């Protein structure tokens, strides 16, 4: 029935690093 | 030694046929013949299948 | 410049040569080699006239001659070889070429253009010629050469387009399956098919391409190549407005081609082969979904598990070939006995040969049929698409360890390890899938732990050494895992992918085909009294041993595993489709629109459900013929090529009070189960009272019916 | 289904489309790269079917 | 049912809801010729294949079909 | 029924290839010397540079067509010397004919030419290898250092001469040359800063292992003034002198061909040398050496224990397959991969002539051609994602296709699934080791076909996978036509040179 | 087969239809040939009549 | 960067001169500059950029050329094995 918006660039959500990615996690 | 090994290829290929032509029953009454002690015969040995050497003494190999 | 007067001459021409070549024909014969004694007569009128009423053998002649001299220079032009035969001049041979005249003494054109045309007449085609030669192979080619072309073309292709040719060519391959898998059971015969020489594996060694279908290949063969036709059917709905259902068509063509590959093997090489892809491409399905990282752990999980597996067979492998110079299937079969004396000296201990090599498969055959300790991939495998899960769970990956086991029998035969280790194994993985898929809430993981329980009775099955009980299990335990698979995933479908039953209530009416089918499929899948799916796990305890060390666990965890089929079938059923509507309203009300309401309305695809009819109906009719083949009186079952005969058909055929007894216990444990799940409140209800007075009124007919029925009459 | 969409009316139903390689199809550059490769394949193949085939 | 289309890039060379106006056309020129090669693959096969005998047929251990022991 | 005439247009081919690529080499070398006064690219469509690329590129690869048809009228040659030799059986006959040199050319330092079916191998290995190099250095190369677009001319000519060569002095002199070109290229064309390093170290741990090569040399020449690599017949070296002259040999050649604990060298020039020469560098550069430890090892005669040396390439092999896992770098992963391969095949060559040579050839092709797809991936991603780290580089598949579906294939090669050379490789080897010592050959399958491929695995399958949601202005497209159809001739090798003919194998 | 075979290649190039395939019949006409005879001559004794 | 010349002589590049039209009249004192070259590249029809658009028969000519060459070396090379200037085709052939 509605019109929807075209699929959201949001449904896949970019990732932001916060943290140092430790060598020791390889 | 490769020609040692076609013997062993050979005798591996009748065994093959045998299973095809003959059925289970009497298979092994029949293989129980000369076939099986060629396959015996021809064990790794006398017959260097895929080892890196065949370690023969030198009559060995003038034999 | 007329193509009606260029027709006319032509047919003309054709005639006049037709005539002058049967004239010709009957003047050799009379004067086989006195004819050029009037062919050539110097008399000028004479050759004259013989020349203008042989003008089309004369011409035709010239035109062969010329042709031959041409052919011959393009040979010795592109080879460096010889001359025309002789050194003669082009004059003198074209001269000798059109006179000489023999070269149609044996040549009628009618003659040789009826042969042309019947050449190719395809009535001529008998079934003794397709027995002679099988066309299985014809049909298998064209089914994977279909799948790599609609793989490589796919803008070619469309959805529609990928859809339709290989439907086309599955259906021959399974038709073509269909016809050969009677005479393969049945009238004893296989074939033993080398397409050429692969690879070479030593100094002077070389290993053919070679596939074998026997009875064993073609009892696993038949059945995923008839569960993938309907899977096949059925996944164009169940991925329908997805945007790749092409990838996912294909891959599951893939998996199939592989399976069937591997299971018709010729030799160690080829079967290795199959080994690694069915292991590929299932790592393939199971990580469909590409974009999620999620998914590719348990892909990757998957990929471990199948590499280990691949380790212990190469080695195996490698252990059979330098034992004996050879990696042919048969060969090996009929010679392990001899070398059965031997041993091997490893590091620090003298391992019987026998032993090394059956531990290494058998260690192999557990890992891909996810026996205890090694079953953890499978419950994350099921992260793909239903068909996928349908297709890996039911037949094609889960049953490889089985294939194995069966295909080289005659050496887990005389392995004390292989007695030792199937039963108890087999047993703890029964016992530990039954009750896990009986306390589990989601519909793919009950159908995975299952699965796993299956194949644990598949190995005990095994170790009882009946391999016709191994094979019916096997064909039953695949045809209704995957039709329940199949009904599953149309139930997600409609609850919006949420797998979890907790969220499902009253669907019988929303999916109404659903629950009939599922209804069917679950009480033969769990062996239920009165099924088809009873008289597998009844032969399992006919043959099961009970010289084993540790038969009171085995035996304990076989009653256990048994029994534990009815819990998750009843939960499964119920709460998917009978239970208080637990879901959420949108799933409901969605559905429920008066709009909706037509003589289309559905909440599932036609050729869904015509597809799961198909496979039931052809089910129950194939699982009918090889009950009949073996389970019948006269036994019509082709040669299993085993000399091991276990005793286990005693007790099938004259079975004595002692064991007729003893099958009664576990029937009334069934019964007890049965009445438990269904008498038995868990929450309070407005029918507690009439329940409770239900199940006294039913104790109490039960009585009084048997009464009237041994006694009263 | 109930509201489904013919393709010929759905506007996001695509039809075969893309570039199948980063060449570009009109590129005014006498590259010979492509020819280098398509050479040795066709001359290994040749070498293959009149040396050692059979 | 399935999930909401949404736009694909031209330029990008993939199967997001791909449709083909010549699929009938490209299926009939895909599956003929296919259907040659696997013909000429059967027949070339054929000529190394093996069955056992027939219901009614018995293998003579004298004759040469009957497997052959090496001879030193 | 074979004649004379094979035999002669045998070896006229292969004396000849070798003036081909050297007349060439001379042509372009005069052309690029005198056209300009100062030898730099002209920034202009009219440079001397675009003809000196067609030369080289089109003198290679004319150059291997010629040398596939020498090396098969070489193979005919050797198949019927052996039946001529094998034959005969009459003690007065014998097989003694002898065949007078061409007056066209002479005889480069007047060497007569002997040629052998590894020499040969190798010879190919170095044409298709430079070929793929060259293909990947052009954007590399620019307006100084196209000089460089002759190395792998020169590196072919010194490749010839080494194979085509019966002195054991020239042989170890050609051994010794290819380290200033490799050197220069490193140095001059290598983008990244820490390459200046990095050829430091190739060079200093390289020239170990050449100085042991040397002194191994030094006793052999010596002892034995010969120099004809046949005399060696008639000259027995003791016990102390043949257990010194097998670790040095052994040690040296394994300096380059990378062996545990002398792989630091091969990682940091595999991580900051170019693209397109790290594919030259591991897929050939290693191999010289593994030719010469064999000519010169089944030459000697040793009467020691080989378990030290099977231990040395174990621990290698075992050490590349344990650390496979912790790297996210995916050209650090590959020269993982290739000291994990190269070890193996040193491995096949530690019981001195026996059949593992075989399987050490073999596997030297597979690794090659495999280290060659692997590296060409790894460039084709560092081009076109301005990366070759996983932290970076995520979701290939769903933006470049075929660039994905080319690492998954490679995955699947380097699996070694039947079918393929490194599959019947790796059958040889294992074969030959579960006798030689079966619960070693079951540790080294184990770490390597297990816990090294899954460690190779995680990466690329991570690199493959996922959901590029970083950076959507600057996207790459696809492969282009030179690499898609590079990728396939990789793969097209790996098939089918299963179907070479047997007799060699 | 080969008659057949460049026919339907030429309709495919007009309805512009993949024709790679039919490429592919024609070319291995003489290579299917090629390994059926190789295939006879070779003495070599699968399970069947004997050299 | 790329330092060959676009303006090839060899043949006459594909154009549309009527996509991008420039303006001449009707400025303002705040407009910038009409460009000069408004041509596009124009895209034979029929072209379908998701394969090789190849109409040639040479490839396949040479491929048949060549198999049918090693069919015929393959009958001589056999001819000369057993010493016969052609092969002699035997009554009956069997599976093998
Ligand atoms: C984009 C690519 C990216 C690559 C990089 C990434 C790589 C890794 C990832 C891979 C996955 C992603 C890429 C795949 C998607 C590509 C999408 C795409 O581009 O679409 C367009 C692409 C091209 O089609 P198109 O663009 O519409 O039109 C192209 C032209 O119109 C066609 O013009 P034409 O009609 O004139 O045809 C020209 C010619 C094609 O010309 C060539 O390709 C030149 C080949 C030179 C030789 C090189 C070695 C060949 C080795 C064998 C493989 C043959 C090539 C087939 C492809 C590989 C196998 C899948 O066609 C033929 O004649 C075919 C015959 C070839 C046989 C040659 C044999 C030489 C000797 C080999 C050794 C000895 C064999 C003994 C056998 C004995 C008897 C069994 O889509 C396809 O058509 C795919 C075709 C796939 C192969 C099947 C068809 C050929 C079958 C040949 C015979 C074998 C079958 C059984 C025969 C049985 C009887 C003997
Ligand atoms: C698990 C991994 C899986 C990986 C794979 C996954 C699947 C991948 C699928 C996608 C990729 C592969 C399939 C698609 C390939 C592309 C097909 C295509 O159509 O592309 C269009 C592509 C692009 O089209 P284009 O831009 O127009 O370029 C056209 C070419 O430059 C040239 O076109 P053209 O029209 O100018 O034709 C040129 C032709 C010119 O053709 C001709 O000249 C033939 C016609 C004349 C015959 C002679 C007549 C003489 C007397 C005169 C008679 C009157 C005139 C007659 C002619 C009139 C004009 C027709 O010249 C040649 O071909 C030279 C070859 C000569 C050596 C070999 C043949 C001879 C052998 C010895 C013969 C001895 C007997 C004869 C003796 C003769 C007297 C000495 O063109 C081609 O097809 C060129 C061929 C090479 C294409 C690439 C092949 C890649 C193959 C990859 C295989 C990978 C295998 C991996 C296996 C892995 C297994 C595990
Ligand atoms: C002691 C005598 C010798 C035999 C030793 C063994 C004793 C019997 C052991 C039976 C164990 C059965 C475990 C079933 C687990 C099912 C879990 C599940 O799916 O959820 C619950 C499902 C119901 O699932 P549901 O979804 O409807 O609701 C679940 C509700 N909650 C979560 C709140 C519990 O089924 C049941 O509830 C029935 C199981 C409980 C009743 C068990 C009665 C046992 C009667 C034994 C009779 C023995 C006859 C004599 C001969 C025996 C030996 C031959
Ligand atoms: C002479 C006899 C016959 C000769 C034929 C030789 C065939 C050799 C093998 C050819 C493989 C072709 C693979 C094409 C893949 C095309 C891309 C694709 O599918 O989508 C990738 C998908 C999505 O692709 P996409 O949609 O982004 O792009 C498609 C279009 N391109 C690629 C051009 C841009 O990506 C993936 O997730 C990777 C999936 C890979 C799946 C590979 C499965 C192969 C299964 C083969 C089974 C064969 C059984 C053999 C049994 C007998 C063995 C002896
Ligand atoms: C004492 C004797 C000394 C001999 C010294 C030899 C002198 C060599 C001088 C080379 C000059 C190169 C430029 C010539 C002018 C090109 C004009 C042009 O482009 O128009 C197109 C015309 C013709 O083009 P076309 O369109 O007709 O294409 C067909 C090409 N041919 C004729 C060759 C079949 O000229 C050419 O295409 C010639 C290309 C020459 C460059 C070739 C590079 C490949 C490697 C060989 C280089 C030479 C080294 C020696 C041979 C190899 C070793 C044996
Ligand atoms: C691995 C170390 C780090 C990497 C750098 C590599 C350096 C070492 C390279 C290998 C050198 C050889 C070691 C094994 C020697 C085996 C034979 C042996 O000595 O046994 C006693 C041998 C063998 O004796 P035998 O008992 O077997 O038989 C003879 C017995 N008699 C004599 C009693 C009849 O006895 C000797 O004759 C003594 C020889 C000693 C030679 C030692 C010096 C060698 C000098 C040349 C090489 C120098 C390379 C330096 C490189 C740069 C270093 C920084
Ligand atoms: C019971 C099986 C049910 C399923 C069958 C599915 C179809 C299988 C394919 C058809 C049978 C092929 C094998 C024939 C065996 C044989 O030679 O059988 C023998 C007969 C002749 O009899 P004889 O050889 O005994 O004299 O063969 C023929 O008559 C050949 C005529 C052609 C047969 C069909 C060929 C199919 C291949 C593709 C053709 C494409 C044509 C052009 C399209 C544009």
């Amino acid at each position: 029935g509605w019109d929807r918006p075209d699929v959201p660039l949001s449904f896949n959500p970019l990732y932001v690093h916060k943290r140092e990615l430790s060598i020791f996690d390889t | 030694e490769l020609f040692l090994n076609e013997y062993r290829k050979r005798i591996n290929n009748e065994v093959r046929r045998a299973a095809i032509l003959t059925p289970t029953s009497s298979l092994r009454e029949k293989m129980n013949h000369k076939i099986a002690d060629q396959i015996l015969d021809l064990s790794s040995p006398h017959v260097r299948g895929a080892h890196f050497q065949a370690v023969r003494s030198w009559t060995d190999a003038s034999k | 410049f007329n193509s009606i007067l260029f027709l006319l001459f032509f047919i003309v021409n054709l005639y006049w040569f037709n005539s002058g070549l049967i004239f010709f024909n009957s003047v050799y014969k009379i004067h086989h080699d006195a004819w050029t004694l009037i062919f050539q007569t110097d008399s000028i009128l004479n050759k004259l006239k013989i020349y203008f009423f042989l003008l089309p053998l004369y011409i035709s002649s010239f035109i062969h001659s010329i042709s031959t001299w041409y052919y011959n220079y393009i040979l010795n032009f592109l080879l460096f070889s010889e001359n025309l035969n002789t050194n003669t001049n082009f004059v003198d041979y074209i001269t000798y070429n059109t006179l000489l005249l023999s070269k149609f003494e044996d040549f009628n054109l009618f003659v040789y253009i009826k042969t042309l045309l019947i050449t190719f007449d395809i009535r001529q085609i008998n079934l003794d010629f397709l027995n002679e030669y099988p066309i299985i192979l014809l049909t298998g080619l064209l089914f994977l050469f279909t799948t790599i072309f609609s793989l490589i073309c796919l803008s070619y292709l469309g959805l529609y387009g990928v859809f339709i040719l290989n439907l086309a060519s599955i259906l021959l391959f399974w038709l073509s399956m269909l016809y050969y898998f009677n005479l393969i059971v049945s009238e004893n015969y296989y074939y033993y098919i080398s397409l050429g020489k692969w690879m070479y594996l030593s100094n002077g060694f070389r290993v053919s391409f070679d596939l074998l279908i026997d009875l064993t290949s073609i009892s696993f063969s038949f059945l995923t190549l008839t569960i993938g036709v309907f899977v096949y059917i059925y996944t164009f709905s169940y991925f329908r407005y997805e945007p790749l259902v092409e990838r996912l068509i294909l891959f599951l063509n893939s998996f199939m081609i592989s399976m069937i590959l591997l299971v018709s093997s010729g030799n160690f090489i080829v079967l290795f082969l199959g080994w690694e892809l069915i292991g590929l491409t299932s790592f393939f399905l199971i990580n469909f979904w590409s974009t999620r990282v999620g998914t590719l752990k348990a892909a990757f999980k998957a990929f471990s598990f199948n590499k280990l597996s691949d380790l212990f067979l190469f080695f195996a492998i490698l252990i059979i070939f330098s034992t004996t110079y050879n990696l042919d299937i048969l060969s090996f079969n009929n010679q392990i006995y001899l070398y059965e004396s031997y041993n091997i000296d490893m590091f620090y201990w003298s391992i019987n040969l026998i032993e090394i090599i059956s531990f290494f498969f058998i260690s192999c055959a557990f890992i891909k049929s996810a026996q205890f300790g090694a079953h953890i991939w499978l419950p994350d495998s099921m992260e793909a698409p239903v068909p996928a899960s349908a297709l890996i769970h039911s037949a094609t990956l889960v049953s490889a360890g089985i294939y194995l086991l069966l295909r080289l029998s005659p050496l887990f035969e005389l392995s004390k390890y292989a007695y030792f280790i199937l039963p108890l194994i087999g047993s703890v993985t029964a016992f530990y899938g039954g009750l896990v898929s009986a306390f589990q809430s989601d519909t793919k993981k009950t159908l995975a732990y299952s699965t796993i329980s299956h194949c644990g009775f598949l190995m005990v099955s095994y170790s009882t050494g009946v391999l016709e009980f191994v094979i019916l299990y096997l064909y039953v335990h695949g045809f209704f895992k995957a039709a329940t698979f199949l009904c599953v995933g149309n139930v997600n479908r409609f609850n919006r992918n949420i797998q979890d039953f907790k969220r499902m209530g009253g669907f019988y009416k929303y999916l109404p085909f659903e629950c009939l089918a599922s209804f069917v499929c679950m009480i033969n899948l769990s062996g239920l009294p009165l099924t088809l799916g009873f008289y597998i796990k009844h032969l399992l305890f006919i043959g099961l041993v009970e010289s084993y060390t540790l038969y009171p666990l085995i035996f304990s965890s076989l009653i256990l595993g048994a029994i534990a089929g009815v819990f998750y079938s009843y939960r499964l059923f119920y709460s998917i489709f009978f239970d208080t509507k637990k879901g959420k309203k949108a799933i409901y009300l969605q559905a429920s629109r008066i709009i909706l309401n037509s003589k289309f309305y559905s909440n599932t695809s036609l050729a869904s459900n015509l597809s799961i009819t198909f496979l039931v109906l052809i089910s129950y009719t194939v699982i009918l013929y090889l009950y009949c083949t073996t389970l019948n009186n006269y036994y019509s079952l082709s040669d299993l090529k085993s000399i091991y005969i276990n005793n286990a058909y005693s007790y099938f055929y004259k079975p004595d009070y002692n064991f007729l007894n003893a099958v009664s216990i576990l029937n009334w444990f069934v019964i007890i189960l049965l009445i438990s799940v269904i008498y038995l409140n868990w929450r309070w209800s407005y029918y507690y009272t009439k329940s409770i007075d239900s199940l006294s009124k039913f104790i109490l007919f039960s009585f009084f019916f048997f009464i009237f029925s041994k006694y009263i009459l | 289904d109930a509201y489904y969409h013919d393709d010929t009316h759905e506007g996001l139903m695509n039809e075969p489309h893309g570039y199948l390689t980063m060449d570009d199809p009109m590129d005014l550059r006498p590259n010979y790269e492509k020819s280098a490769l398509e050479l040795l394949f066709l001359v290994s193949g040749g070498a293959i079917l009149a040396l050692m085939l059979g | 049912g399935g999930f909401q289309k949404y736009p694909i890039p031209r330029y990008l060379h993939v199967g997001q809801w791909i449709v083909n106006k010549n699929w009938k056309w490209n299926t009939f020129h895909m599956f003929f010729p296919t259907a040659i090669l696997c013909f000429m693959v059967w027949r070339n096969s054929m000529i190394s294949t093996a069955k056992p005998p027939n219901y009614g047929e018995y293998v003579d251990p004298q004759s040469p079909v009957a497997p052959k022991a090496i001879k030193y | 029924m074979f004649n004379l005439n094979t035999i002669y247009l045998s070896r006229i081919f292969i004396e000849f290839n070798f003036y081909f690529l050297f007349f060439l080499f001379l042509i372009s070398s005069i052309i690029f010397y005198f056209s300009k006064i100062i030898s730099i690219q002209n920034l202009n469509q009219n440079s001397v540079f675009n003809f000196l690329k067609l030369a080289n590129i089109f003198g290679i690869l004319i150059s291997f067509f010629i040398h596939i048809i020498s090396f098969w009228f070489y193979c005919i040659y050797s198949y019927n010397l052996s039946l001529n030799i094998f034959s005969d059986i009459n003690l007065y006959n014998s097989n003694s004919i002898e065949l007078l040199n061409n007056s066209l050319l002479p005889n480069y330092f007047k060497s007569n030419i002997t040629i052998d079916f590894f020499g040969l191998i190798l010879l190919t290995l170095a044409y298709i290898v430079g070929f793929v190099s060259i293909l990947a250095l052009d954007t590399r190369l620019y307006w100084k250092n196209i000089k460089y677009i002759f190395s792998f001319t020169i590196f072919l000519l010194i490749v010839y001469v080494y194979v085509t060569v019966s002195n054991i002095l020239l042989f170890f002199m050609c051994y010794e040359l290819l380290l200033i070109p490799s050197f220069l290229i490193v140095y001059f064309v290598s983008p990244s800063r820490r390459a200046i390093q990095a050829s430091l170290y190739f060079v200093i741990w390289t020239q170990l292992g050449s100085l042991l090569v040397l002194i191994a040399i030094s006793y052999i020449i010596s002892i034995t003034n010969t120099y004809e690599f046949n005399d060696l017949k008639y000259f027995n070296f003791t016990n102390s002198e043949s257990t010194i002259i097998i670790f040095l040999i052994f040690l040296g050649f394994g300096f380059k061909a990378p062996i545990w604990p002398f792989h630091y060298w091969l990682t940091k020039t595999h991580v900051e040398a170019p693209s397109g020469f790290s594919i030259y560098l591991s897929g050939f550069l290693v191999k010289t050496a593994l030719y010469g430890f064999y000519k010169f090892n089944t030459s000697i005669f040793i009467d020691i224990d080989s378990s030290i040396f099977i231990a040395i390439c174990i621990m290698g092999v075992v050490d590349s397959s344990l650390k496979m896992w912790g790297q996210t770098d995916l050209k650090k992963l590959v020269a993982y991969g290739t000291i994990q391969e190269m070890n193996i095949i040193y491995l096949a060559f530690c019981w001195g002539d026996s059949c593992a040579i075989l399987g050490g050839i073999l596997f030297s092709a597979t690794h090659a051609f495999l280290s060659a797809l692997m590296f060409f991936l790894v460039d084709c991603i560092y081009r076109r994602y301005h990366t070759r780290s996983l932290v970076e580089v995520n979701g290939i598949l769903h933006i470049t296709p075929n660039l994905g579906l080319s690492i998954l294939f490679m995955l699947v090669f380097f699996s070694g699934i039947p079918g393929t050379i490194k599959f019947i490789s790796e059958f040889y080897i294992f074969s030959g080791l579960l006798e030689a010592s079966p619960f070693i050959c079951f540790i080294l399958m184990l770490v390597a076909n297990v816990l090294g491929l899954i460690g190779f695995s995680k990466s690329w399958f991570n690199a493959t996978f996922g959901m590029p949601k970083k950076n959507t202005k600057y996207l790459p497209m696809d492969l282009s036509f030179k690499e898609s159809y590079i990728i396939l001739y990789c793969f097209f090798f790996l098939f089918i040179f299963s179907y070479f003919s047997s007799i060699f194998f | 087969i080969i008659g057949v075979s460049f026919l339907a290649r030429r309709h495919a190039l007009k309805v512009g239809a993949p024709r790679i395939f039919w490429s592919g019949c024609i070319v291995g006409v003489p290579l299917a040939a090629i390994i059926s005879r190789g295939k006879s001559d070779q003495l070599d004794e699968l399970v069947g009549a004997r050299k | 960067r790329q330092n060959f010349a676009k303006n090839i002589t060899t043949t006459d590049i594909p154009k549309d001169s009527h996509h991008f039209a420039a303006k001449r009249s009707g400025f303002t004192q705040t407009e910038q500059a009409p460009f000069a070259y408004n041509d596009v590249y124009q895209y034979p029809k029929d072209y379908k950029p998701w394969n090789y658009n190849y109409k040639g028969n040479g490839v396949l000519l040479a491929l048949f050329l060549g198999s049918a060459f090693s069919l015929v070396a393959y009958e001589r090379s056999y001819a000369s094995k057993t010493g016969r200037y052609q092969r002699k085709v035997q009554q009956n052939y069997y599976q093998i």
